[PDB]
C-alpha cells in the first residue's frame, strides 16, 4: 500500500547514506565528493540545505545521528582510518575528537542506546571492534576506548539492541563479508557480564555460510524476545528467546528470495513491524506480517 | 563471436551483429545486411559521414567497408564499397580507427610469412599507409585518443607502446594477458588485459607489472568494457552467464557487483555510449534487452511512518497509503490516529472507546465491554478485577438435569455474579433476561437471540423470534420450522437428521443450537468448544448448566488456550492479575499495541500488578513513542491520568532553588524566606524581591521565578518575557551572554 514520490533536492556526486535524527526533521547525507551536508525540513514540508563541509582524506560510507538529549552530534567513518564527531555551534560545525586508533578502514560506526550514556562502536577490516566513551557530557573533546573485541574475521556491519528493559544486558552483533571457500559463521553476538565486567561471546548463527552485508535489530517495544534481520543472498529474520552468557533459543521465522540478487541494506521501523530491504535488482521491497503470523511482502518500489 | 553496437552519432540507431548484419532503431529494424557472410572483424567509421557506414574484416583480412544508411549525396563513396586486401593472406584478428584523425585507420591480421601484419591504411575518399611488426601476431589493434601519433599494440606475448612519427620508436612491456586492452577516456593512465576467466589491470605510467589483478572466474571472460557515462566503472562479460560481473575503479578495495539483464545466456552485452549507464544485452535467440544497472541503495525510516531512500543522486520518499480503507495501515499509523482522537482518556462511560478506536475490531470489543462491566458493578458494589477463574474458584451448589424441561435465581449467587459479568443478567436481581433479549432483537441479531432463548428454555418464544426476524429482510423460517423435531428418542428421524446436519450449517449460532438439541445427555462438549462462536456466550452457558467439577476443567483449559493464543477476549477469564499480565504480554508480542496495554492495566489495578517490571515498560515505551510523535500535550494528559491512577509512579526530578543564608529549600512574609527569614532574591528589572504565596487567583504566572541556566540571573516571568521580546542581552548590567537564544 506504499506509494512513492520525489524529494526536491539537488546533489552533484553520488551519496552513500541518509539518516534522520530522532524526530524526522534533520537528515545527513554523505556524498562521493567527501562532502557531507545536512538538510532541515521546514514547517511547509520543504527541504532546505543548512550546511556542508569536506571530510578527511578517505571516502565516507556512514553518517549517523545522536539522541537530542545529548546535544546534536554525528559520527562518520571513512577510509582515512578515523572516526569523527561534529557539534552545532549557533551554524558552523566543529571537529571535537577524531577517534583515530585503527590500522584499517573503519567500515561502520553506530551509537549506543540512550539509557547507558554516550558510547559509539566501530570496527575496521582488521577485525577488531572498539567501544568508546564520553564520561562527561559537558566536553566532547575527551573519549576512552575501554573494550577491544577480537573477531577472527572481518567486519561488514554492526547493530546494538534498542531494548532498554533492565533484564537485558547490553548486546552487539558483528557481521562479516569474507567469501573464503571455507564455511564458518559470519554473524556473531556478544553480551556483557557485569560480574566479569567484560564482553563475552554469547551465540553465533551457524546457518550463516555466505558473506553478510548488513545486520539490524528490531526495536523491542515491550516484547519478550528479540528480532534480528540479516542481509545475505536472501533476507532472513531470526528471533532469539532468552532462556556467563545467557543461553538463547534460536529459530528462523522467514527466508526471502524475492530479489534474485544480493541484499545490501536492511532497516526497521520505530515500532519494529515493517522491514525495508534494498538489493542489486534495483528495487526496494517492504515486508510486513499478516494475521497468520506470516512474513510476506507489502510493496515493491523502484 | 557476435556482438552489438549503436550508431556513434544516433543514440536511437542500434546495430545487431550476427551472421547477417542488422540495423535497428530504438526494436524496429532499419535494414538487413546479409552481404557479408562469415564475419570475422568489424569496425566503424570515426567520421560521421557516411551515416550507418562500417568497416569489416573477414577471414581473408581485406580492408572492406560496408554501409546501411540511405545517403542521397554521400560525400565519400569511392571508399564506400571499397576493398583493400593485404600483401598476404592472414586471418582477421582485430580492427580499429583513430577518432583524432579519421583518415588513418589501423587493422590487425593473423600470421603470414614475412608480410605486413599491423598494417594501417587510409581509405582515401592499394597498400597500408603505416606498417610495422612483420611476421607476428597482433591480437589487438588500437589508437590512442589523446596523442594522435600514439597507439598501443598487443603481440603474441607482449604489448608495445609505439608511435606513428617514428616506426622504430616503441615501448614494449611483457605480460601474460593482452586481450581486451583499452583505456577509458576519463582514465588516461589505466590499461586493461584479459586472460580467460582472469583479468589483468595495469597502469600506463607503471606499465611493467599488473597494477590490479582480478579473480579468475571459471567461464572465460568474453567481453570487457568501460562505463561510457560513469566514473571508475568497468564491466566484464563471460560465456553463458545470465549476470555479468563488474568492478569499481573509483577507489584510487574494489566493489564487485553483477547484474543480469536477462534470464537467458547472452552472447554479448554492449552499453550505449550516448545513454547514461544504460547497457544492452544480446542473446543468440535474437532477443535484445536494455538493462541499466543501478548502484547501491540506502534507506532511512522516519517517525511518521515514512521511508526515505536514496537511489543514486536523487532523493525519494514513500508515504502511508492514505486510502482510509484496507487494514488501516501499520500499527504506528493507527496508534497516532488514536492518540490524536484522545483514545482511552475518555473515562466517564467506558465502552465508548470501541468507537473512539476507529474501525470495528472484535478484539477491541471484548476488552472495553468487559472493562465497562467491571467498573459499573464495583461502583454499585478483588471483587470484579479477579476474572471468572477466581470468581468461581470456590463454586458450590450446582445441580445437573438429565433432560431439559423444554419450555435462573435457583443458582448460587456467586455463580450468578459470573452471569452478571457475562452481560446476560442485568444489574438487578431479576432472573429475566428479557431486556437482554429485547435489545438483541432490536439489534437485528436474530440468531444470537434464538441461541440465548434456547439456552433460556423458551422454544416457542425462540420460534416466534425466528419468525419475526425472517419476516424482515427465507432460510431462517426454514430452519425455525424444521427445529420442532426435538425429543428424547433413541433413533429419531429428528435426532439422526440433526446429528448429520449439525456440521452442514453455515451460521455458527444455528450450528450451536443444533448441537445443543442433538447433544447427548451429560456430555455438552460440542457447544463449549466452538471457536467460531463467542467466548462470552460459551462461558455463560457453561456457568448456567455445568456442575462444580465440570467447570474447573473447562475454565482452566479455556484460559490456558486463550493465554497461549493471545486472544484479548479472554481478559474476562484472566482478570487483572498476573495471568492477565501474561495474556497482555502475548497480545503485545503479537500485535504490537501499547495503548491497549497501558490503558487497560491502569484501569483499576491493585498495587501488585502495577509493580511488575513488565507493566511499567509498556507505559514508559508508549510515553517515548508519544515523544517521537511530538505530541507533548497528549503525553501531559496521559501523565495526569497515570499519576492519578498509579501511586507508585514518581514524577520527574527537576531543580529547586536554595537560599544563600539558610541554605535550605524554599518550596512548601511572602517576600521573606521561611527558613530563617532572610531576604529572597529580586528581579533584575523590578528590583523588588521575589516571592509567591505558598476562582480567586492566588499566585499568577507572571510572579513565578525564571532564571538563565548559564548566568543564574533571574526575575519575574512577565518582566523577563517583556524584556527579551524587544532586547536580547542579559538584563543585569555588565552581564554578557544572550540568554534567550541559547535554547530557542
Ligand atoms: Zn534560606
Ligand atoms: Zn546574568
Ligand atoms: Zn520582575
Ligand atoms: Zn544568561
Amino acid at each position: 500500500m506504499f506509494v512513492a514520490r520525489s524529494i526536491a533536492a539537488d546533489h552533484k556526486d553520488l551519496i552513500h547514506d541518509v539518516s534522520f535524527d530522532f524526530h524526522g526533521r534533520r537528515m545527513a547525507t554523505c556524498s562521493s565528493d567527501q562532502s557531507v551536508k545536512v538538510w532541515d525540513k521546514s514547517e511547509s514540508g520543504d527541504w532546505h540545505c543548512t550546511a556542508s563541509w569536506k571530510t578527511h582524506s578517505g571516502s565516507v560510507w556512514r553518517v549517523t545521528w545522536a539522541h537530542p538529549e545529548f546535544g546534536q552530534v554525528l559520527a562518520s567513518c571513512s577510509f582515512d582510518r578515523t572516526a569523527a564527531v561534529w557539534e552545532e555551534i549557533v551554524s558552523h560545525w566543529v571537529k571535537r575528537t577524531t577517534l583515530v586508533d585503527s590500522r584499517t578502514s573503519v567500515t561502520d560506526v553506530k551509537f549506543a542506546p540512550k539509557h547507558m550514556g554516550l558510547m559509539l562502536a566501530t570496527c575496521s577490516a582488521d577485525g577488531i571492534v572498539r567501544i568508546y566513551e564520553a564520561p562527561d557530557v559537558m566536553n566532547l573533546s575527551q573519549w576512552s576506548l575501554q573494550h577491544e573485541i577480537s573477531c577472527k574475521l572481518s567486519c561488514s556491519c554492526i547493530s546494538w539492541n534498542p531494548s532498554s528493559s533492565r533484564a537485558h544486558s547490553p548486546m552487539i552483533a558483528v557481521g562479516s563479508d569474507d567469501s573464503s571457500p571455507n564455511a564458518m559463521a559470519k554473524v556473531q553476538i556478544f553480551e556483557y557480564n557485569e560480574n566479569t565486567r567484560k564482553y563475552a561471546k554469547a551465540e553465533t548463527l551457524m546457518t550463516v555460510t555466505d558473506p553478510v552485508h548488513d545486520i539490524a535489530f528490531a526495536p523491542n517495544l515491550g516484547r519478550s524476545f528479540h528480532i534480528l534481520a540479516i542481509a545475505t543472498k536472501d533476507v532472513r529474520i531470526f528471533t532469539l528467546k532468552p532462556v556467563g552468557p545467557t543461553k538463547f533459543e534460536i529459530h528462523i521465522v522467514a527466508q526471502f528470495d524475492n530479489h534474485n540478487s544480493q541484499v545490501w541494506r536492511v532497516s526497521w521501523n520505530i515500532t519494529g513491524t515493517v522491514l525495508a530491504s534494498s538489493g542489486d535488482d534495483g528495487c526496494v521491497r517492504l515486508w510486513k506480517a499478516n494475521y497468520m503470523d506470516n512474513w510476506k511482502c507489502t510493496g515493491i518500489l523502484k | 563471436k557476435p556482438d552489438i553496437l549503436w550508431a556513434p552519432h544516433h543514440v536511437d540507431r542500434f546495430v545487431v551483429c550476427d551472421s547477417e548484419l542488422s540495423l535497428y532503431h530504438v526494436a524496429t529494424l532499419l535494414s538487413i545486411n546479409s552481404d557479408t557472410p562469415y564475419m570475422k572483424c568489424v569496425a566503424w567509421y570515426l567520421n560521421y559521414d557516411p551515416e550507418c557506414l562500417l568497416a569489416v574484416g573477414q577471414a581473408n583480412g581485406r580492408v572492406v567497408l560496408t554501409s546501411l544508411g540511405q545517403d542521397h549525396n554521400s560525400k565519400f563513396k569511392d571508399l564506400i564499397g571499397k576493398e583493400f586486401v593485404p600483401k598476404h593472406a592472414r586471418q582477421c584478428n582485430t580492427l580499429a580507427w583513430n577518432p583524432l584523425d579519421s583518415n588513418w585507420l589501423a587493422a590487425g591480421l593473423d600470421k603470414h610469412r614475412a608480410d605486413f601484419s599491423v598494417l594501417i591504411w587510409d581509405i582515401c575518399s592499394t597498400k597500408p599507409l603505416y606498417e610495422l611488426g612483420q611476421n607476428d601476431a597482433c591480437l589487438s589493434l588500437c589508437w590512442l585518443p589523446r596523442d594522435q601519433k600514439l597507439l598501443l599494440a598487443g603481440m603474441h606475448r607482449n604489448l608495445a607502446i609505439f608511435d606513428l612519427r617514428n616506426t622504430s620508436q616503441k615501448m614494449f612491456v611483457n605480460t601474460k594477458a593482452v586481450q581486451g586492452v583499452t583505456v577509458d577516456p576519463y582514465f588516461h593512465d589505466r590499461v586493461a588485459s584479459f586472460y580467460e576467466g582472469q583479468v589483468a589491470i595495469w597502469d600506463l605510467r607503471k606499465f611493467e607489472k599488473p597494477v590490479l589483478t582480478l579473480t579468475e572466474q571459471p567461464k572465460p571472460l568474453t567481453k570487457v568494457a568501460w562505463c561510457p557515462t560513469r566514473t571508475g566503472l568497468l564491466a566484464t562479460l563471460t560465456r553463458d552467464s545470465n549476470i555479468i560481473r563488474l568492478y569499481d575503479m573509483q577507489h584510487t578495495t574494489i566493489i564487485e557487483r553483477s547484474v543480469q539483464p536477462c534470464d537467458n545466456y547472452i552472447a554479448s552485452f554492449a552499453w550505449h555510449p550516448t545513454s547514461q549507464n544504460r547497457m544492452i544485452v544480446v542473446t543468440p535467440n535474437r532477443t535484445m534487452s536494455d538493462f541499466t544497472v543501478f548502484e547501491r541503495i540506502s534507506l532511512a525510516w522516519s517517525p511518521i511512518t515514512s521511508l526515505m531512500w536514496a537511489c543514486g543522486r536523487h532523493l525519494y520518499e514513500c508515504t502511508e497509503e492514505e486510502n482510509d480503507n484496507s487494514l488501516e495501515k501499520d500499527i504506528a499509523t493507527k496508534m497516532r490516529l488514536r492518540a490524536l482522537s484522545r483514545y482511552g482518556l475518555d473515562t466517564e462511560q467506558v465502552w465508548r472507546n470501541h468507537i473512539l478506536a476507529g474501525n470495528e475490531d472484535p478484539q477491541l470489543k471484548s476488552l472495553w465491554y468487559t472493562l465497562h462491566f467491571m467498573k459499573q458493578y464495583t461502583e454499585d458494589m478483588s471483587l470484579v478485577y479477579a476474572g471468572i477463574k477466581s470468581i468461581v474458584k470456590s463454586s458450590l451448589g450446582m445441580v445437573e438435569s438429565s433432560r431439559h424441561n423444554w419450555s435462573i435465581q435457583n443458582l448460587n449467587e456467586e455463580r450468578i455474579l459470573a452471569l452478571q459479568l457475562c452481560g446476560w443478567i442485568k444489574k438487578g436481581t431479576d432472573v429475566d433476561v428479557g431486556p437482554f433479549l429485547n435489545s438483541l432483537v432490536q439489534e437485528g441479531e436474530w440468531e444470537r437471540a434464538a441461541a440465548v432463548a434456547l439456552f433460556n428454555l423458551d422454544i416457542r418464544r425462540a420460534i416466534q423470534i425466528l419468525n419475526e426476524g425472517a419476516s424482515s429482510e427465507l432460510n431462517l423460517n426454514v430452519v425455525a420450522m424444521a427445529l420442532s423435531g426435538y425429543t428424547d428418542e433413541k433413533n429419531s428421524l429428528w435426532r439422526e437428521m440433526c446429528s448429520t446436519l449439525r456440521l452442514q450449517l453455515n451460521n455458527p449460532y444455528l450450528c450451536v443450537m443444533f448441537a445443543f438439541l442433538t447433544s447427548e445427555t451429560g456430555s455438552y462438549d460440542g457447544v463449549l468448544y466452538e471457536n467460531k462462536v463467542a467466548v462470552r456466550d460459551r462461558v455463560a452457558f457453561a456457568c448456567k448448566f455445568l456442575s462444580d467439577t465440570q467447570l474447573n476443567r473447562y475454565i482452566e483449559k479455556l484460559t490456558n488456550e486463550m493465554k497461549e493464543a493471545g486472544n484479548l477476549e479472554g481478559i474476562l477469564l484472566t482478570g487483572l492479575t498476573k495471568d492477565g499480565v501474561d495474556l497482555m504480554e502475548s497480545y503485545v508480542d503479537r500485535t504490537g499495541d501499547v495503548q491497549t496495554a497501558s490503558y487497560c492495566m491502569l484501569q483499576g489495578s491493585p498495587l501488585d500488578v502495577l509493580k511488575d517490571e513488565r507493566v511499567q515498560y509498556w507505559i514508559e515505551n508508549y510515553r517515548n513513542l508519544l515523544d517521537a510523535w511530538r505530541f507533548w500535550h497528549k503525553r501531559a494528559e496521559f501523565d495526569i491520568h497515570r499519576s492519578k491512577l498509579d501511586p507508585s509512579s514518581k514524577p520527574l526530578a527537576q531543580v529547586f532553588v536554595s537560599c544563600n543564608f539558610c541554605g535550605k529549600s524554599i518550596s512548601y512574609k511572602v517576600t521573606s524566606c521561611p527558613g530563617c527569614r532572610k531576604p529572597l532574591p529580586r528581579c533584575a528589572l523590578c528590583l523588588i524581591n521575589m516571592g509567591t504565596p505558598v476562582d480567586k487567583k492566588l499566585a499568577q504566572f507572571n510572579n513565578w521565578f525564571t532564571w538563565c541556566h548559564n548566568c543564574r540571573h533571574g526575575g519575574h516571568a512577565g518582566h523577563m518575557l517583556s524584556w527579551f521580546r524587544d532586547h536580547a542581552e542579559c538584563p543585569v548590567s555588565a552581564c554578557t551572554c544572550k540568554c534567550m537564544q541559547l535554547d530557542t
